[PDB]
Protein backbone atom coordinates (compact mmCIF):
# COMPACT_ATOMS: atom_id res chain seq x y z
CA UNK A 1 0.00 0.00 0.00
CA UNK A 2 1.25 3.39 -1.32
CA UNK A 3 1.25 6.01 1.50
CA UNK A 4 0.75 9.58 0.18
CA UNK A 5 2.78 12.53 1.57
CA UNK A 6 1.38 14.19 4.70
CA UNK A 7 -1.23 16.88 4.33
CA UNK A 8 -3.00 19.02 6.97
CA UNK A 9 -6.78 18.83 6.55
CA UNK A 10 -8.46 22.18 6.42
CA UNK A 11 -10.29 21.30 9.71
CA UNK A 12 -7.07 20.96 11.66
CA UNK A 13 -5.97 24.37 10.46
CA UNK A 14 -9.39 25.87 11.26
CA UNK A 15 -9.36 24.85 14.93
CA UNK A 16 -5.85 26.40 15.17
CA UNK A 17 -4.07 23.24 16.25
CA UNK A 18 -0.73 23.46 14.40
CA UNK A 19 0.60 26.47 16.33
CA UNK A 20 0.13 24.55 19.62
CA UNK A 21 2.43 21.66 18.69
CA UNK A 22 5.68 23.39 19.74
CA UNK A 23 4.14 23.61 23.20
CA UNK A 24 2.63 20.10 23.31
CA UNK A 25 1.36 17.62 20.80
CA UNK A 26 -0.58 16.03 23.63
CA UNK A 27 2.02 13.41 24.47
CA UNK A 28 2.01 14.11 28.17
CA UNK A 29 2.11 10.63 29.79
CA UNK A 30 -0.83 11.04 32.22
CA UNK A 31 -3.21 12.09 29.29
CA UNK A 32 -5.32 9.58 27.37
CA UNK A 33 -8.33 10.18 25.12
CA UNK A 34 -10.92 7.40 25.05
CA UNK A 35 -12.80 7.16 21.79
CA UNK A 36 -16.01 5.15 22.00
CA UNK A 37 -16.79 4.23 18.40
CA UNK A 38 -16.65 1.38 15.84
CA UNK A 39 -13.12 0.47 16.82
CA UNK A 40 -9.77 1.14 15.18
CA UNK A 41 -7.54 0.04 12.39
CA UNK A 42 -4.97 -0.56 15.08
CA UNK A 43 -2.13 -1.22 12.70
CA UNK A 44 -2.61 1.92 10.56
CA UNK A 45 0.74 3.51 9.93
CA UNK A 46 -0.55 7.05 10.74
CA UNK A 47 -2.26 5.82 13.97
CA UNK A 48 -0.49 2.78 15.54
CA UNK A 49 2.07 4.46 17.79
CA UNK A 50 -0.75 6.38 19.49
CA UNK A 51 -3.10 3.44 20.21
CA UNK A 52 -2.44 2.88 23.90
CA UNK A 53 -5.34 0.48 24.55
CA UNK A 54 -7.77 -1.31 22.29
CA UNK A 55 -10.88 -2.93 23.74
CA UNK A 56 -14.47 -3.86 22.96
CA UNK A 57 -17.73 -3.90 24.94
CA UNK A 58 -19.97 -5.34 22.22
CA UNK A 59 -22.99 -7.29 23.50
CA UNK A 60 -22.18 -6.64 27.19
CA UNK A 61 -18.91 -8.64 27.05
CA UNK A 62 -15.64 -6.81 27.67
CA UNK A 63 -12.88 -8.04 25.41
CA UNK A 64 -9.24 -6.97 25.18
CA UNK A 65 -8.70 -9.29 22.25
CA UNK A 66 -7.29 -7.42 19.25
CA UNK A 67 -9.56 -9.22 16.78
CA UNK A 68 -12.66 -8.07 18.75
CA UNK A 69 -11.34 -4.46 19.10
CA UNK A 70 -10.56 -3.96 15.31
CA UNK A 71 -12.70 -1.51 13.28
CA UNK A 72 -14.94 -3.34 10.82
CA UNK A 73 -16.65 -0.11 9.80
CA UNK A 74 -14.26 2.81 9.34
CA UNK A 75 -16.05 5.47 11.33
CA UNK A 76 -13.84 4.85 14.45
CA UNK A 77 -10.59 4.97 12.55
CA UNK A 78 -11.68 8.24 10.86
CA UNK A 79 -12.61 9.84 14.20
CA UNK A 80 -9.43 8.69 15.91
CA UNK A 81 -7.31 10.08 13.07
CA UNK A 82 -8.82 13.51 13.51
CA UNK A 83 -7.74 13.57 17.15
CA UNK A 84 -4.46 11.77 16.88
CA UNK A 85 -3.09 11.01 13.38
CA UNK A 86 0.78 11.15 13.74
CA UNK A 87 2.71 14.21 12.67
CA UNK A 88 5.07 12.75 10.12
CA UNK A 89 5.73 12.17 6.42
CA UNK A 90 2.55 10.33 5.62
CA UNK A 91 -1.21 10.75 5.50
CA UNK A 92 -2.90 13.36 7.66
CA UNK A 93 -2.27 14.80 11.13
CA UNK A 94 -4.51 15.04 14.24
CA UNK A 95 -5.39 17.93 16.39
CA UNK A 96 -3.29 16.35 19.22
CA UNK A 97 -0.95 14.24 17.09
CA UNK A 98 1.05 12.77 19.99
CA UNK A 99 -1.87 11.91 22.31
CA UNK A 100 -2.42 8.47 23.65
CA UNK A 101 -5.70 6.89 22.50
CA UNK A 102 -7.95 4.30 24.05
CA UNK A 103 -10.15 2.84 21.30
CA UNK A 104 -13.24 1.48 23.02
CA UNK A 105 -15.42 -0.35 20.48
CA UNK A 106 -19.06 0.14 21.51
CA UNK A 107 -20.47 0.14 17.91
CA UNK A 108 -20.49 -2.83 15.53
CA UNK A 109 -19.51 -3.56 11.92
CA UNK A 110 -22.71 -1.63 10.89
CA UNK A 111 -22.04 1.30 13.19
CA UNK A 112 -25.08 0.17 15.35
CA UNK A 113 -24.90 0.60 19.11
CA UNK A 114 -26.82 -0.38 22.20
CA UNK A 115 -26.91 2.04 25.09
CA UNK A 116 -25.89 -0.85 27.37
CA UNK A 117 -22.63 -1.33 25.42
CA UNK A 118 -21.91 2.43 25.34
CA UNK A 119 -22.41 2.58 29.05
CA UNK A 120 -20.00 -0.25 29.61
CA UNK A 121 -17.59 1.66 27.30
CA UNK A 122 -17.77 4.73 29.49
CA UNK A 123 -17.16 2.45 32.43
CA UNK A 124 -14.02 0.97 30.74
CA UNK A 125 -12.67 4.49 29.93
CA UNK A 126 -12.81 5.28 33.66
CA UNK A 127 -11.48 1.96 34.90
CA UNK A 128 -8.81 1.83 32.24
CA UNK A 129 -6.71 -1.23 31.42
CA UNK A 130 -6.16 -2.06 35.06
CA UNK A 131 -9.85 -2.53 35.89
CA UNK A 132 -9.74 -0.05 38.76
CA UNK A 133 -11.07 3.51 38.70
CA UNK A 134 -9.08 4.91 41.67
CA UNK A 135 -6.29 2.51 42.72
CA UNK A 136 -4.84 4.63 45.51
CA UNK A 137 -8.18 5.81 46.94
CA UNK A 138 -7.43 9.51 46.82
CA UNK A 139 -10.49 10.63 44.75
CA UNK A 140 -8.27 11.82 41.91
CA UNK A 141 -8.93 9.78 38.77
CA UNK A 142 -8.48 11.76 35.56
CA UNK A 143 -5.12 13.51 36.01
CA UNK A 144 -3.78 11.12 38.66
CA UNK A 145 -0.56 9.73 37.29
CA UNK A 146 -0.98 6.59 39.53
CA UNK A 147 -4.19 5.80 37.63
CA UNK A 148 -4.82 4.99 33.96
CA UNK A 149 -8.23 6.59 33.52
CA UNK A 150 -8.77 8.60 30.33
CA UNK A 151 -9.02 12.38 30.61
CA UNK A 152 -11.38 12.82 27.67
CA UNK A 153 -14.25 10.63 26.57
CA UNK A 154 -15.10 11.18 22.94
CA UNK A 155 -18.50 9.96 21.68
CA UNK A 156 -19.29 10.43 18.03
CA UNK A 157 -22.69 8.83 18.54
CA UNK A 158 -26.04 9.56 20.03
CA UNK A 159 -29.65 8.59 20.23
CA UNK A 160 -33.15 9.80 21.13
CA UNK A 161 -33.43 8.04 24.48
CA UNK A 162 -32.57 9.55 27.87
CA UNK A 163 -31.96 6.73 30.35
CA UNK A 164 -31.21 7.04 33.98
CA UNK A 165 -28.40 4.41 34.20
CA UNK A 166 -26.62 5.97 31.23
CA UNK A 167 -26.87 9.33 32.92
CA UNK A 168 -25.54 7.81 36.19
CA UNK A 169 -22.53 6.58 34.26
CA UNK A 170 -21.97 9.93 32.65
CA UNK A 171 -22.08 11.36 36.20
CA UNK A 172 -19.39 8.97 37.28
CA UNK A 173 -17.13 10.12 34.41
CA UNK A 174 -17.80 13.79 35.23
CA UNK A 175 -16.95 13.21 38.92
CA UNK A 176 -13.77 11.41 37.96
CA UNK A 177 -12.68 14.75 36.36
CA UNK A 178 -13.17 13.47 32.79
CA UNK A 179 -14.18 15.88 30.03
CA UNK A 180 -16.97 14.32 27.97
CA UNK A 181 -17.55 15.34 24.36
CA UNK A 182 -20.34 14.06 22.09
CA UNK A 183 -21.80 14.53 18.53
CA UNK A 184 -25.00 16.68 18.44
CA UNK A 185 -26.44 14.36 15.72
CA UNK A 186 -27.23 14.71 12.04
CA UNK A 187 -31.10 14.96 11.71
CA UNK A 188 -31.02 18.72 11.27
CA UNK A 189 -32.98 18.51 14.56
CA UNK A 190 -33.90 21.24 17.08
CA UNK A 191 -31.60 20.04 19.88
CA UNK A 192 -28.79 17.47 20.43
CA UNK A 193 -29.19 13.76 20.89
CA UNK A 194 -28.03 11.97 24.07
CA UNK A 195 -25.65 11.85 25.57
CA UNK A 196 -24.67 15.21 23.95
CA UNK A 197 -27.77 16.77 25.57
CA UNK A 198 -26.61 16.11 29.17
CA UNK A 199 -25.33 19.15 31.12
CA UNK A 200 -22.11 17.31 31.93
CA UNK A 201 -21.32 16.58 28.29
CA UNK A 202 -20.06 18.92 25.58
CA UNK A 203 -22.47 18.91 22.63
CA UNK A 204 -20.70 19.40 19.18
CA UNK A 205 -22.12 20.78 15.90
CA UNK A 206 -20.56 20.69 12.43
CA UNK A 207 -19.44 23.66 10.26
CA UNK A 208 -18.31 23.50 6.60
CA UNK A 209 -15.17 24.88 4.92
CA UNK A 210 -17.00 28.20 4.37
CA UNK A 211 -17.77 28.53 8.11
CA UNK A 212 -21.52 27.93 7.70
CA UNK A 213 -23.28 25.49 10.01
CA UNK A 214 -24.04 22.26 8.07
CA UNK A 215 -27.79 21.85 7.43
CA UNK A 216 -27.67 18.35 8.96
CA UNK A 217 -26.13 19.59 12.28
CA UNK A 218 -28.49 19.15 15.29
CA UNK A 219 -29.07 22.58 16.71
CA UNK A 220 -28.25 24.05 20.16
CA UNK A 221 -24.74 22.55 20.44
CA UNK A 222 -22.28 23.88 23.01
CA UNK A 223 -19.50 24.38 20.46
CA UNK A 224 -18.97 23.69 16.78
CA UNK A 225 -16.13 22.33 14.70
CA UNK A 226 -15.23 21.19 11.15
CA UNK A 227 -17.73 18.54 10.13
CA UNK A 228 -17.98 18.72 6.29
CA UNK A 229 -15.37 17.33 3.86
CA UNK A 230 -13.12 15.96 6.52
CA UNK A 231 -10.19 13.85 5.33
CA UNK A 232 -8.85 11.42 7.91
CA UNK A 233 -7.49 7.90 8.35
CA UNK A 234 -9.67 4.95 7.12
CA UNK A 235 -9.29 1.12 6.82
CA UNK A 236 -7.20 -0.53 5.82
CA UNK A 237 -4.16 1.68 6.28
CA UNK A 238 -5.82 4.26 3.95
CA UNK A 239 -7.78 7.59 4.05
CA UNK A 240 -11.21 8.87 3.35
CA UNK A 241 -13.29 12.02 3.39
CA UNK A 242 -16.51 12.13 5.39
CA UNK A 243 -19.09 14.54 6.89
CA UNK A 244 -21.19 14.59 10.02
CA UNK A 245 -21.21 15.80 13.62
CA UNK A 246 -19.17 12.55 14.20
CA UNK A 247 -16.22 14.38 12.45
CA UNK A 248 -16.72 17.64 14.36
CA UNK A 249 -16.61 15.89 17.76
CA UNK A 250 -12.97 14.69 17.64
CA UNK A 251 -11.71 18.15 16.72
CA UNK A 252 -13.15 19.36 20.06
CA UNK A 253 -11.88 16.31 21.92
CA UNK A 254 -8.39 17.01 20.52
CA UNK A 255 -8.49 20.58 21.65
CA UNK A 256 -9.43 19.44 25.23
CA UNK A 257 -6.55 16.99 25.08
CA UNK A 258 -4.15 19.86 24.12
CA UNK A 259 -5.52 21.96 26.92
CA UNK A 260 -5.11 19.35 29.71
CA UNK A 261 -1.80 18.25 28.28
CA UNK A 262 -0.46 21.80 28.28
CA UNK A 263 -1.84 22.48 31.72
CA UNK A 264 -0.37 19.34 33.26
CA UNK A 265 3.03 19.84 31.55
CA UNK A 266 3.14 23.24 33.28
CA UNK A 267 1.49 22.65 36.65
CA UNK A 268 1.36 18.91 37.34
CA UNK A 269 -2.46 18.84 37.62
CA UNK A 270 -5.38 19.14 35.14
CA UNK A 271 -8.17 21.71 34.91
CA UNK A 272 -11.65 21.08 36.25
CA UNK A 273 -14.21 20.10 33.56
CA UNK A 274 -16.66 23.04 34.04
CA UNK A 275 -20.30 23.60 32.98
CA UNK A 276 -22.23 24.68 29.87
CA UNK A 277 -22.62 28.10 31.45
CA UNK A 278 -19.01 28.72 32.22
CA UNK A 279 -17.41 31.90 30.89
CA UNK A 280 -14.25 31.92 33.03
CA UNK A 281 -10.70 30.87 32.30
CA UNK A 282 -10.67 28.46 35.28
CA UNK A 283 -12.19 25.31 33.74
CA UNK A 284 -11.85 23.44 30.44
CA UNK A 285 -15.32 24.29 29.20
CA UNK A 286 -15.14 28.04 30.21
CA UNK A 287 -11.82 28.28 28.33
CA UNK A 288 -13.38 26.55 25.35
CA UNK A 289 -16.28 28.99 25.51
CA UNK A 290 -14.38 32.27 25.81
CA UNK A 291 -11.88 31.36 23.13
CA UNK A 292 -14.26 30.03 20.55
CA UNK A 293 -14.59 32.01 17.29
CA UNK A 294 -18.04 33.51 17.88
CA UNK A 295 -19.78 33.04 14.58
CA UNK A 296 -23.41 33.80 13.70
CA UNK A 297 -25.51 36.00 16.01
CA UNK A 298 -23.54 37.45 18.90
CA UNK A 299 -22.56 35.06 21.66
CA UNK A 300 -23.99 31.55 22.05
CA UNK A 301 -26.51 30.76 19.39
CA UNK A 302 -28.58 27.84 18.18
CA UNK A 303 -26.37 27.13 15.18
CA UNK A 304 -22.78 27.44 16.40
CA UNK A 305 -23.17 27.17 20.15
CA UNK A 306 -20.38 29.35 21.63
CA UNK A 307 -18.46 29.08 18.38
CA UNK A 308 -15.68 27.20 16.62
CA UNK A 309 -13.11 25.88 19.08
CA UNK A 310 -9.63 27.39 18.75
CA UNK A 311 -6.85 25.39 20.32
CA UNK A 312 -3.99 27.93 20.09
CA UNK A 313 -6.05 30.51 22.07
CA UNK A 314 -7.53 27.93 24.44
CA UNK A 315 -4.07 26.67 25.39
CA UNK A 316 -2.65 30.24 25.73
CA UNK A 317 -5.61 31.01 27.99
CA UNK A 318 -5.08 27.83 30.04
CA UNK A 319 -1.41 28.66 30.56
CA UNK A 320 -1.94 32.36 31.32
CA UNK B 1 -35.78 -12.46 25.19
CA UNK B 2 -35.03 -8.73 25.44
CA UNK B 3 -32.16 -6.82 26.99
CA UNK B 4 -32.91 -4.44 29.86
CA UNK B 5 -30.85 -2.64 32.49
CA UNK B 6 -31.85 -2.80 36.08
CA UNK B 7 -30.82 -0.16 38.63
CA UNK B 8 -30.80 -1.70 42.11
CA UNK B 9 -29.84 -1.31 45.76
CA UNK B 10 -26.76 -3.59 45.67
CA UNK B 11 -26.79 -4.46 49.37
CA UNK B 12 -30.50 -5.20 48.90
CA UNK B 13 -30.56 -7.10 45.47
CA UNK B 14 -28.96 -10.45 44.49
CA UNK B 15 -28.25 -11.45 40.86
CA UNK B 16 -29.53 -15.02 41.37
CA UNK B 17 -33.06 -13.61 41.72
CA UNK B 18 -33.33 -13.17 37.92
CA UNK B 19 -32.93 -16.80 36.84
CA UNK B 20 -36.26 -17.57 38.66
CA UNK B 21 -38.28 -15.44 36.24
CA UNK B 22 -36.46 -16.60 33.10
CA UNK B 23 -33.62 -14.04 33.21
CA UNK B 24 -29.92 -14.21 32.79
CA UNK B 25 -27.30 -11.73 33.94
CA UNK B 26 -25.31 -10.12 31.10
CA UNK B 27 -23.04 -7.64 32.85
CA UNK B 28 -22.84 -6.19 36.35
CA UNK B 29 -21.57 -2.58 36.33
CA UNK B 30 -18.62 -1.96 38.65
CA UNK B 31 -19.14 1.84 38.90
CA UNK B 32 -22.94 2.24 39.10
CA UNK B 33 -25.38 0.02 41.06
CA UNK B 34 -26.87 -1.46 37.90
CA UNK B 35 -27.15 -4.71 35.96
CA UNK B 36 -27.68 -5.67 32.34
CA UNK B 37 -30.15 -8.54 32.10
CA UNK B 38 -31.74 -10.67 29.35
CA UNK B 39 -35.37 -11.51 30.27
CA UNK B 40 -38.30 -12.91 28.30
CA UNK B 41 -40.70 -10.17 27.11
CA UNK B 42 -43.62 -11.46 29.23
CA UNK B 43 -41.33 -11.35 32.31
CA UNK B 44 -40.44 -7.65 32.47
CA UNK B 45 -43.45 -7.12 34.77
CA UNK B 46 -41.97 -9.68 37.23
CA UNK B 47 -38.48 -8.07 37.22
CA UNK B 48 -39.98 -4.70 38.19
CA UNK B 49 -41.04 -6.07 41.67
CA UNK B 50 -37.93 -7.92 42.93
CA UNK B 51 -36.12 -6.96 46.10
CA UNK B 52 -33.40 -4.32 45.67
CA UNK B 53 -34.71 -3.31 42.24
CA UNK B 54 -35.11 0.50 41.98
CA UNK B 55 -35.70 0.74 38.17
CA UNK B 56 -35.99 -1.27 34.87
CA UNK B 57 -35.09 0.47 31.59
CA UNK B 58 -35.09 -0.98 28.08
CA UNK B 59 -31.89 -1.22 26.05
CA UNK B 60 -32.01 1.61 23.46
CA UNK B 61 -30.23 2.21 20.15
CA UNK B 62 -27.77 4.88 19.10
CA UNK B 63 -27.70 6.51 15.67
CA UNK B 64 -24.35 6.87 13.95
CA UNK B 65 -23.66 10.52 13.08
CA1 LIG C 1 -4.88 9.43 32.50
CA1 LIG D 1 0.71 11.80 9.41
CA1 LIG E 1 -7.67 2.31 36.30
CA1 LIG F 1 -6.25 8.00 42.38
CA1 LIG G 1 -3.22 9.39 43.48
CA1 LIG H 1 -4.58 -1.74 9.08
CA1 LIG I 1 -22.50 33.24 17.89
CL1 LIG J 1 -31.09 7.56 40.45
ZN1 LIG K 1 -28.75 -13.69 26.64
Amino acid sequence: STQPAQTIPWGIERVKAPSVWSITDGSVSVIQVAVLDTGVDYDHPDLAANIAWCVSTLRGKVSTKLRDCADQNGHGTHVIGTIAALNNDIGVVGVAPGVQIYSVRVLDARGSGSYSDIAIGIEQAILGPDGVADKDGDGIIAGDPDDDAAEVISMSLGGPADDSYLYDMIIQAYNAGIVIVAASGNEGAPSPSYPAAYPEVIAVGAIDSNDNIASFSNRQPEVSAPGVDILSTYPDDSYETLMGTAMATPHVSGVVALIQAAYYQKYGKILPVGTFDDISKNTVRGILHITADDLGPTGWDADYGYGVVRAALAVQAALG
Amino acid sequence: TIRVIVSVDKAKFNPHEVLGIGGHIVYQFKLIPAVVVDVPANAVGKLKKMPGVEKVEFDHQAVLP
